[PDB]
């Protein structure tokens, strides 16, 4: 298959990218690309409510605490609270949220408009002066 | 294997390691001469297909410092890269596993580690996996 010589890398890797895709799309969708799901952002998925109030123990499993702070559906708050790594100024670094939103006894998050990402908050608080 | 898109409108072919990596589920494996270069990584990053700086043309910690640091200046903000090593020489481990090690310590985008010509032994991968952080382990089984 290498036949033609200068062909960028780009051109090489999208044509075998749009030919799976093509082929894909023909096969088990039925050459629709609106069957296709749609997600904000895809990537970070490991290989292994609208008002909601969630509160940390110190038994609480971290895991669990962050998928249910990130939530079911794909978005900032997903990204916020299960990606791993966020980008510096061209590195990368752990994830601040995370850090912060690490579950221990006393923290209760409210979150509130879930089910809008646009509107979504998510409201932190601690025992501050008892 | 599926099809997903996203707000771009990029239609992407949903597989186990695309859903991992955020990419299409296509690499360029490391391979020396032809990832030794620079120039060549930071293409296929900015195309944004994984790719492996391959360190076979590199001899010394300093040399795959300043080409890391190359790819690094030719991506993009958040692009990322991996490293592939040969485990047949174990000068090569010795430079480069620390390296590797102080390069995500600092934060480099190294997103992956690919070992070639030979599968570390349980401790060794275990050391890699536990040390240097990286987001996932290449391993070439022959």
């Amino acid at each position: 298959f290498t036949k033609v010589i200068d062909e960028p890398i780009k051109s090489i890797m999208d044509g075998i990218h749009d030919g799976h895709i093509k082929k894909l799309l023909h096969q088990y969708y039925g050459d629709d690309e609106s069957k296709i799901p749609a997600v904000e952002y895809f990537g970070g998925e490991s290989p292994v409510e609208d008002s909601a109030v969630f509160k940390a123990t110190s038994s609480t499993d971290e895991e669990s605490w962050f998928k249910a702070l990130a939530g079911s559906e794909i978005n900032w708050r997903h990204a916020s609270f299960l990606c791993s790594f966020i980008t510096q100024d061209k590195m990368f670094v752990s994830n601040p949220i995370r850090k912060v939103f690490k579950p221990s006894q006393g923290m209760v998050v409210e979150i509130s408009n879930g089910n809008t990402s646009s509107k979504t908050v998510v409201t932190l608080s601690e025992p501050v002066q008892g | 294997p599926k099809l997903i898109k996203n707000k771009s409108g990029k239609i992407f072919v949903e597989t186990k390691f695309s859903k991992l990596i955020g990419r299409p589920p296509l690499l360029v494996p490391g391979m020396t001469p032809c990832t030794v270069s620079p120039d060549f990584v930071a293409a296929t990053t900015n195309a944004g297909y994984t790719i492996e700086l391959a360190g076979g043309g590199y001899f010394s910690a300093a040399g795959m410092t300043a080409a890391i640091d190359s790819v690094v200046s030719q991506i993009e903000k958040g692009s990322t890269f991996g490293i592939n090593l040969i485990y047949v020489n174990p000068f090569m481990l010795q430079w480069g596993i620390p390296l590797i090690k102080e390069l995500r310590s600092k934060g480099y985008p190294i997103q992956f580690l690919t070992i070639g010509a030979g599968v570390p032994s349980l401790e060794v991968a275990s050391e890699y996996i536990e040390t240097l952080g990286l987001k996932y382990l290449g391993l070439k089984p022959g």
